[PDB]
């Protein structure tokens, strides 16, 4: 079998293949995650270079791993499918062996472990993908939001963004998001998520996707018109 | 040892691109243009054969349009030999699904499977990727008529109208201009041929330089029919639309 | 058809004292109605103040003891010459036995020594690996002859105090090493009389804080 | 799992003051057929060890080759192969015992009963038994098959325990062995008159005697025996 | 290119030496061993204020009597911790006892050089393994990706290591109490850290014979930080 | 053997005998048929002694690793399932094990029966071993949810006594346990010989027996 | 230069540079001395520390009751090779009821090291070993190099500044060989030999490591206050 | 385990399954639920060798749930039944086959029709208006042959089911401790708590 060590250390102590995988994430469309008091919202950019697209059947950016956990990403689209499939299999495997659905922290730790494994296994390259994993643990009303990256490190975030121009939207979130008082309602949480994407997106038409996840496996995706109403209200307040 | 001669096909560039995937796409850009157009009452697949000869046996020839099952077909752009490897895998996958669930395979599931195979060659194994881009035209009872494309990266996307191969930039602009959502198959047939006629590198578009196919609910009652056009039938539709 | 098992007879006895322990066993080795050897040692010093005897099918018994002695050696290598405690040896032996759950070591194993508090300890095993710490245990051919005698004379079972008539039990006073050896010798002398596979010789290994000592006694050779 | 085909019967042995004696007949039986009459079942290993084998002859020939190869392998990169690092009886026995027990544990045994007789470097007598089950034991007298039932009782009258070994000379021990071989010829239906005997002494070394015969046999009393009860003529 | 298990002309494995450079870029971790216990402390180093700092888990329990702190490519430590926990509990299964700290450390270090063309590269993380057993008492070990492990009275790893190690050189003595060690870790962490040390961006932990391995609460550490400030202002 | 376990208002009672047999020979008078997996988890043993000890001690390893990974105690449901999945690996290979996994977790007190076939059942009351029928008779007629800790301990003790008396392959002594939310509590070793005569006199039961 | 990328490549002059680079790792290692008489064999090792807070890296490893070695270079490689020796010593005992000859132990190490010098992908061992032992042909001392070369010697030394101790033993050859039935005097000669390789630092209580094996003496290691006698 | 029944009426599928679990000569449980929800509108009851039944059912459940998540779509009862049949047909020639018989009751939301599939351990699939496994059919099929209509209501289906259980309780030597009854219709799966 092909055993070639592709991910290796350089004289300065860097693993270039893992670092170049982060550059693939930088190229990917922007993804944002914001957790409110009783919910988490996942926002995603859709680049408008591709029109004549069939939005019914085109792979959505946010993916359900289980009925209570979702996963969005930035980076190589094909790579993300492999992580999502593995995550979905592990979620059912956990229910089957332990008789409880996975916690969001556990699912994140598994996906992060897969990414790490691909940084020190022979004949494979790292995943060019960073993920945002969000949801609610079974019988728990505390929101969960985690991030992973090609190296395999993961951590919990009050709010976070990844992908192209993520530096800008992170700048926005750092000054706008208050820890002492997070978005109390769904509206406030979605509004803040849309506002953050409007710093980068371009047009607020079909370029913004929003997915709201609430406790007890209550997950819904907002439509174009529903999002467009947020876009309208934000700019009308801005004209002042 | 052997390491000396390894090209390392599955690595990132400093910019975060996959070298071999990008170079495979460069190969595909020189291949004959293939177009897919989805209408409300069917799908059209049109494709241009590359600089043919008069001594080529056209009626028994197939380099662009292939049948995966009774409901799904593909247009090819790139290395034909590479495409046939994948096509036969897709045909088997469709039959496996039918044997397991006793239902025809949904279009997307077949597309995802093939795209996952392409993905694998970019991440592990140390082998060159498949130099192939597909346009998938198919029907199922969930989403109805569907157009997809996949490329050597293993990434796939859904489309109302799309082109692959040579002159896709020019072709996509022409399709974006004249395409409408309430369009019908007969109109889509005309759009596909008109787009090829303007984007072609050849002097004139003729029947012997084309492969054509439609997927219609224009079959007797609630069912779907695949029509791979014969040379004489391509000649007739070229006269009908007013190109020759 | 090939039968991979056999019966080499023999009988063993382990008794735990207050600050000592004994592991005794006869030295006769047999097949069917023949004597192979009148003196074939069956109880072994395995190091770290632990004695061991695997009674039953001698080939499996020798293999197990050999493997445990090896396990003690590698325990020193891997854990900085740390002394293998009797409880740790017992648990290790369980895993040696259960590694052959589906093709068992056909032996009844007993080990003896001192626990980490300096008190006498005996552990006893079945062929598949169930074990437990005991005060008194006879194993092998004449085990059923000896155990009841030990229940009576070591744990004072069914013995009460005269005058009370069954109301007050005989108190469980501790036994000295000299008293235990008397019970061991009488157990084997009695077993030799009524069991054909028992006889020839008796070898006893006594374990104290000072080390491992041996005592040998002749038995009837018929 | 197999069945033994061509077989060799008893191997008998005993310790004496300065060494050990071992003996075995030269017959290779094929069931009740006394098929092969020139079979050597005592196999010397160096000048300090004799391995006596009973049971399946095809497996004996295999063991014979393992021992021959063992000597070859021990000499490799060994300047002291004919001195301090020569093969000892205890090394040879433990090797065989390891092989026998492994083979029984794979349910494919070498269908034999083996006695390894020899003298160690320090002059100590070595005598140990091993068989198809991997069962091992040592005793002042050892015998396989019928020998265990008939020879041991006679040999144990000479050396009944360990303390009798220094009191037993080579002449007495050889006499006992030769008498035992006669008794086996009288009473073992799978035995022969012709046999081999080996003595390994710590002073005089290895003496290997071939083409020995059972002699001084009593048959004359047979003439007087008539019928099975009431018959007089 | 070149082999992964290649020796340099100086007699060192290139990859092992390069992994050590990655460890120098990692966040600071400090360990101090005393006769009353071993203290482990780490710099969390959050990349952003929105990152919930309590999810940064750079101090980890291996067994009740063994703890562990990490520095470098911390993702690489997860499989090492998993192996350590398995080794610790497996030995308890086989021998009905706690495993020696040295033996646990040796088991972790046996993974180190299992790389070639097994895993494709050495680990890019160093570990401070602290614990207690009956034979050798309170112990602190430094496990490297070279497969080598040294025992230490006190040790610092990470970006501010050589500066911290020089400070530990002067401060450590054989009669240190547990409380004194706690303040000493906090003092040196505060010295080498970029950002100002508080209960949210730094974490303490310890291992004692009685209570075993414990990670300190942010409320408990906050008091020790306040106690440190006052005693430094006292002279 | 005889083992039992039942849930009630104040947790779960666990009672077992201590006899071990090799044919008709009583090999052991006092064998521990309960395993202390952790301060809040217990496991009973019936069937092959070696199988019970090995696999339930291996379960404790796996339950312990759960705590280290998740920083939290494993549920009774999950622990019982790990064990049943172990049994399912050696499917038809000849293992003989019957155990009840007893404990307290976030759902409250938990009780699961698990055997060598892989069967895994949740329930209020279980009894395993050669004498389970005798124990069930006493349990079924005297069980309530509203039992006091003192009365519940006695019920499980008395139910084992019933089996120890009638079943030839049950006896020796009774080992009692009580599981609370603060953990399990050992309630001693009780010799059946002494316990029988005591219960006979105090209760008035076993009238047919002379003493 | 162009021929040092891997172990599978000879240079134009017939040299194996990866093996030579592995040999270099031994020279960087701390000094260790080996010597023997007709009755006993002794190892003396200068242990090295990382700093004042650190412990002193152990240099001597026991392989059997009658055999053991001292290391110089990559310590993990010594652990692998000593583990192999432990197994081989143990195979000889379990199968042949025979203590492994020291000479045969050297032949086995040679062959194990050699395989790593001829195959692609792997690497040579980066450690040197001094093996002592007492077998049926008396006391023995071996020197192992990761090139594969194993040599039987009266005395030797390997590691940094080992040339000084090696010269001393070459002068003392006739004296220390005759030290029969006197373990303390043989150790003294070893301690005096390793002292010729010291600069700046001297032999302290937690610095020095000694091991001995002989006629009626199992392989035992002396560390800590057990070697204060010889300082 | 023993008795599992199934009946397909006008607008729903009803499954009845015994509550008893026996081990040796003792009934360990009299409230056991011999069923698993494979999807919101598909229920599978099971009966066979001890241990194998639950392991197989949960394995099928996991696979269908995995499919549901992957495609964000519920498989038709027909598709699920075919998947289950293949797994059993695969199993029967294995080293150690899974000895499990199942009934799959589902409501097809596309066709707006209830569907009942009977599959035995060999992988023998049949679509039926009513079905059973083991000896259950011997007692009950004569009643079902007589009384069954395809236009029956759910309430009439339950009444005919009661009559079947009464006949079983009268003529079987086996005490199966009553049945748990579950209904599968357009609104999903629910349990009849009083039967
Ligand atoms: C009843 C006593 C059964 O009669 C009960 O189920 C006990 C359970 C038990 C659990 C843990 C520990 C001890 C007992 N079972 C046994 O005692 C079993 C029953 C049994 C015998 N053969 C058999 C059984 C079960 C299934 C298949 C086959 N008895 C044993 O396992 C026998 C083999 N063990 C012993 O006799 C000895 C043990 C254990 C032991 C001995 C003998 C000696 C020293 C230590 C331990
Ligand atoms: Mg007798």
């Amino acid at each position: 079998g092909y055993d070639r060590a592709l991910s290796i250390f350089s004289p300065d102590g860097h693993i270039f293949q893992v670092e170049y995988a982060l550059e693939a994430v930088k190229r990917g469309t922007c993804a944002v995650g914001v957790k409110g008091k009783n919910c988490v919202v996942l926002g995603c950019e859709r680049r408008s270079t591709l029109k004549l697209q069939d939005t019914r059947i085109t792979p959505s950016k946010v993916s359900k791993i289980d009925s209570h956990v979702v996963l969005s990403f930035s980076g190589l689209n094909a790579d993300s499918r492999i992580l999502i499939e593995k995550a979905r299999v592990e979620a059912q495997s956990h229910r089957l062996t332990l008789e409880d659905p996975v916690t969001v922290e556990y699912l994140t730790r598994y996906v992060a472990g897969v990414q790490q494994r691909y940084t020190q296994s022979g004949g494979v390259r790292p995943f060019g993908v960073s993920t945002l994993i969000a949801g609610f643990d079974p019988r728990d009303d505390e929101p969960k939001l985690y991030q992973t990256e090609p190296s395999g490190i993961y951590s919990s975030w009050s709010a976070q963004t990844i992908g192209r121009n993520s530096k800008t939207v992170r700048e926005f979130l750092e000054k706008n998001y208050d820890r002492k008082e997070p978005p109390a309602t769904v509206e406030e949480c979605v509004k803040l998520t849309v506002r953050s994407l409007l710093e980068v997106v371009q047009t607020g038409a079909k370029n913004i996707e929003i997915t709201v996840v609430k406790p007890d496996s209550d997950i819904v995706a907002l439509s174009s018109e529903e999002i467009n109403q947020y876009v309208t209200q934000i700019e009308q307040e801005k004209q002042e | 040892g052997s390491r000396r001669y390894d090209s390392r096909t599955t690595i990132f560039s400093p910019e975060g691109r996959l070298y071999q995937v990008e170079y495979a796409l460069e190969s595909i850009s020189h291949a004959g243009t293939a177009i897919g157009i989805m209408a409300s009452d069917g799908i059209v697949l049109a494709a241009e054969r590359k600089v043919t000869s008069t001594l080529l046996e056209q009626d028994t020839s197939t380099e662009k349009l292939y049948k995966l099952n009774d409901k799904i077909a593909v247009a090819v752009a790139g290395l034909t030999a590479d495409a046939e490897i994948l096509i036969n895998t897709a045909r088997i996958h469709a039959q496996n699904y039918l044997k397991t669930y006793n239902e025809d395979i949904p279009v997307e599931i077949l597309v995802r499977r093939l795209s996952d195979i392409k993905q694998g060659y970019t991440q592990h194994g140390g082998l060159r990727p498949f130099g192939v881009s597909f346009i998938y035209a198919g029907y199922d009872d969930r989403y109805g008529y569907q157009l997809y494309t996949s490329n050597p990266s293993g990434n796939y996307t859904g489309w109302k109208a799309i082109s692959v191969g040579a002159n896709t930039s020019a072709a996509q602009t022409l399709l974006q201009m004249d395409y409408k959502d309430d369009m019908k198959v007969d109109d889509a047939i005309e759009l596909a041929l008109k787009t090829l006629s303007k984007t072609t590198d050849s002097s004139a578009l003729t029947y012997d330089r084309l492969e054509f196919a439609t997927i219609r609910k224009g079959a007797n009652d609630g069912e779907v029919y695949q029509k791979i056009f014969k040379p004489q039938e391509i000649k007739d539709i070229l006269v009908k639309t007013g190109i020759t | 058809q090939f039968n991979p098992y056999g019966d080499n007879g023999g009988t063993i006895l382990g008794i735990a004292g207050e600050d000592f322990a004994v592991l005794a066993g006869d030295t006769r080795n047999i097949t069917d109605y023949s004597i192979n050897s009148r003196y074939e040692p069956k109880v072994f010093d395995c190091g770290d103040n632990i004695v061991m005897s695997a009674n039953g099918f001698a080939a499996d018994g020798d293999a197990l003891v050999k493997r445990f002695k090896n396990s003690v050696k590698w325990y020193h290598f891997d854990h900085n010459d740390k002394k293998l405690s009797i409880n740790s040896a017992a648990r290790n032996i369980q895993h040696l036995l259960y590694s052959r759950r589906f093709f068992p070591y056909y032996v009844y194993n007993i080990i003896a020594g001192l626990d980490e508090d300096g008190k006498g300890a005996v552990y006893s095993f079945d062929p598949v690996g169930s074990y437990q710490r005991e005060q008194c245990r006879a194993g092998g051919a004449a085990a059923s002859l000896i155990m009841p005698f030990l229940d009576n004379q070591v744990n004072f079972k069914n013995q009460y105090e005269p005058g009370t008539n069954g109301k007050v039990k005989k108190p469980l006073k501790y036994l000295s090493v000299e008293e235990v050896i008397k019970l061991v010798r009488d157990s084997f002398t009695s077993a030799t009389e009524r069991h054909i596979q028992v006889g020839d010789g008796l070898e006893i290994l006594i374990v104290t804080k000072d080390g491992v000592r041996k005592e040998f006694y002749e038995l009837k050779r018929d | 799992t197999q069945q033994p085909i061509v077989t060799g019967t008893s191997v008998i042995s005993m310790k004496y003051d300065n060494g050990v004696i071992i003996a075995a007949d030269n017959l290779g039986s094929y069931g009740s057929l006394l098929r092969f009459n020139g079979v050597e079942r005592l196999i010397p290993v160096g000048d300090n060890t004799v391995v006596g084998i009973s049971g399946d002859i095809s497996d004996m020939q295999h063991i014979e080759r393992l021992l021959k190869d063992l000597v070859t392998e021990n000499a490799y990169d060994n300047p002291l192969a004919d001195a301090e690092e020569a093969l000892e009886p205890s090394y040879i026995f433990e090797y065989l015992a390891t092989v026998m027990y492994q083979r029984r544990s794979k349910m494919n045994p070498l269908w034999n009963a083996i006695i390894v007789a020899g003298v160690q470097s320090n002059g100590d007598q070595f005598l140990r038994y091993v068989n198809l089950l991997g069962v091992t034991y040592s005793s002042p007298t050892l015998a396989t098959g019928f020998g265990a039932h008939m020879a041991n009782p006679l040999l144990r009258k000479v050396v009944d325990r360990e303390s009798d070994i220094p009191k037993t000379t080579v002449q007495v021990a050889e006499e006992a062995i030769v008498n035992a071989m006669r008794v086996l010829y009288y009473r073992d239906a799978r035995s022969s008159r012709n046999f081999s005997l080996a003595i390994i002494d710590k002073n005089t070394g290895l003496t290997f005697k071939k083409n020995l015969q059972v002699e001084n046999m009593k048959w004359d009393f047979a003439k007087d025996i008539k019928g099975y009860g009431t018959q007089k003529i | 290119d070149r082999g992964v298990s290649t020796f340099s002309p100086e007699g060192r494995l290139f990859q092992v030496e390069y992994s050590l450079e990655a460890i120098k870029l990692g966040s600071t971790a400090i360990g101090i061993a005393t006769k009353e216990g071993v203290v482990l402390g780490v710099e969390k180093r959050a990349t952003s204020p929105l990152l919930e700092s309590d999810s940064i888990e750079k101090i980890v329990e291996i067994d009740r009597h063994i703890g562990c702190a990490m520095s470098g490519l911390t993702a690489d430590a997860r499989s090492m911790i998993e192996h350590a926990r398995t080794a610790a509990v497996t030995h308890n299964l086989y021998y009905d006892e706690d495993i020696n700290v040295e033996s646990l450390t040796q088991s972790v270090c046996d993974l180190a050089l299992r790389f070639g063309e097994l895993m494709s590269r050495p680990f890019g993380v160093a570990l401070l393994i602290a614990g207690h057993d009956a034979d050798d008492g309170y112990q602190l070990f430094h496990a490297e990706p070279s497969g080598t492990f040294y025992r230490y009275n006190a040790k610092a790893i990470g970006s501010g290591s050589e500066g911290a190690q020089a400070e530990l050189l002067n401060e450590w003595h054989s009669s240190l109490t547990l409380k004194e060690a706690e303040l000493l870790v906090l003092k040196i962490l505060k010295q080498v850290m970029e950002e100002k040390l508080d209960e949210n961006n730094a974490q303490l932990s310890c291992i004692t014979k009685q209570d075993g391995f414990k990670i300190y609460d942010n409320e408990k550490t906050a008091e020790l930080i306040k106690e440190l400030k006052e005693k430094e202002a006292a002279e | 053997t005889t083992t039992l376990a039942f849930k009630f208002q104040h947790g779960v009672i666990v009672a077992v005998d201590s006899r071990a047999t090799a044919g008709s020979y009583i090999s052991s008078l006092r064998m521990n048929k309960v395993i202390e997996i952790n301060p809040y988890l217990l496991g009973t043993m019936s069937g092959c002694a070696a199988d019970c000890q090995y696999w339930e001690r291996l379960l404790a390893k796996e339950c312990r690793l759960y705590y280290l990974r998740n920083g939290e105690r494993i549920s009774v449901s999950a622990a019982s399932k790990l064990l049943s999945n172990m049994m399912l690996q050696y499917r038809g290979m000849g293992l003989s094990m019957g155990s009840m996994i007893c404990g307290w977790d976030k759902k409250g007190p938990g009780l699961y029966y698990v055997d060598d076939n892989g069967t895994r059942l949740s329930g209020q009351m279980f009894s395993t071993g050669s004498g389970n029928t005798y124990a069930y008779g006493v349990l079924d007629s005297n069980y309530k949810w509203d039992l006091s800790v003192e009365d519940a301990l006695y019920l499980g003790k008395r139910s084992i006594l019933a089996a120890a008396h009638r079943d030839a392959y049950s006896g020796g002594s009774v080992n009692l346990y009580h599981v609370t939310e603060d953990g399990w509590i050992y309630h001693g070793n009780h010799d059946v010989g002494e316990l029988f005569w005591k219960v006979k006199e105090e209760e008035g039961s076993f009238n047919n027996v002379i003493g | 230069n162009n021929y040092d990328g891997d172990t599978v490549t000879f240079s134009p002059t017939g040299r194996l540079f990866q093996v030579e680079y592995a040999l270099e790792a031994i020279k960087q290692g701390s000094v260790t001395v080996g010597l023997r008489s007709n009755t006993h064999a002794v190892l003396v090792a200068l242990k090295r520390n990382a700093d004042e807070l650190s412990s002193y890296q152990k240099k001597i490893i026991k392989c059997d009751e009658h055999m053991g070695l001292s290391l110089a270079g990559l310590a993990p490689d010594a652990r692998v090779l000593s583990n192999y020796l432990r197994q081989q010593c143990n195979y000889s005992s379990l199968v042949f009821n025979r203590k492994l000859a020291v000479e045969r132990a050297g032949h086995l190490l040679c062959d194990k090291a050699q395989k790593n010098t001829q195959s692609y992908g792997g690497r040579p061992y980066g450690v040197g070993l001094l093996i002592i032992g007492y077998d049926k042909s008396g006391a023995h001392l071996l020197e192992f190099q990761p090139s594969g070369n194993v040599t039987e010697l009266y005395g030797t030394a390997i590691g940094a500044r080992s040339q000084g101790a090696k010269t001393y033993l070459e002068r003392t050859l006739d004296t220390f060989i005759k030290i029969d039935g006197n373990p303390d005097e043989l150790i003294k000669a070893g301690v005096e030999a390793i002292s010729q390789s010291l600069r700046d630092e001297s032999l302290t209580v937690d610095n020095l490591s000694i091991a001995i094996v002989g006629k009626d003496t199992p392989f035992t290691i002396y560390d800590g206050e057990a070697v204060a006698k010889y300082i | 385990m023993d008795i599992i029944l199934g009946i397909r009426v006008q607008d729903s599928v009803i499954l009845a399954s015994s509550k008893a679990v026996t081990r040796g000569i003792s009934v360990l449980k009299d409230s056991d639920d011999k069923t698993r929800q494979l999807s919101p509108h598909t229920l599978m009851s099971f009966a066979g060798e001890a241990g194998d039944t639950v392991q197989f059912a949960e394995y099928i459940q996991a696979n269908i749930q995995l499919y549901s998540i992957r495609e964000d779509y519920e498989l038709s009862p027909q598709a699920v039944s075919s998947f289950v049949r293949q797994e059993l047909a695969k199993s029967i020639r294995s080293r150690r086959p899974y000895q499990v018989n199942v009934l799959i009751g589902g409501y097809d939301k596309k066709k707006n029709k209830p569907e009942l599939y009977q599959i035995d351990y060999l992988g023998t699939k049949v679509e039926l208006p009513y079905g059973a496994h083991g000896y259950s059919g011997f007692y009950t099929f004569s009643l079902l042959d007589h009384h069954y209509r395809p236009d029956m209501t759910t309430e009439e289906g339950l009444d005919l089911l009661k009559l079947c259980v009464q006949e079983l309780e009268k003529r079987m030597p086996m005490d199966f401790k009553g049945v748990i009854v579950k209904i599968v219709d357009k609104d999903g799966i629910r349990q009849v708590d009083d039967f």
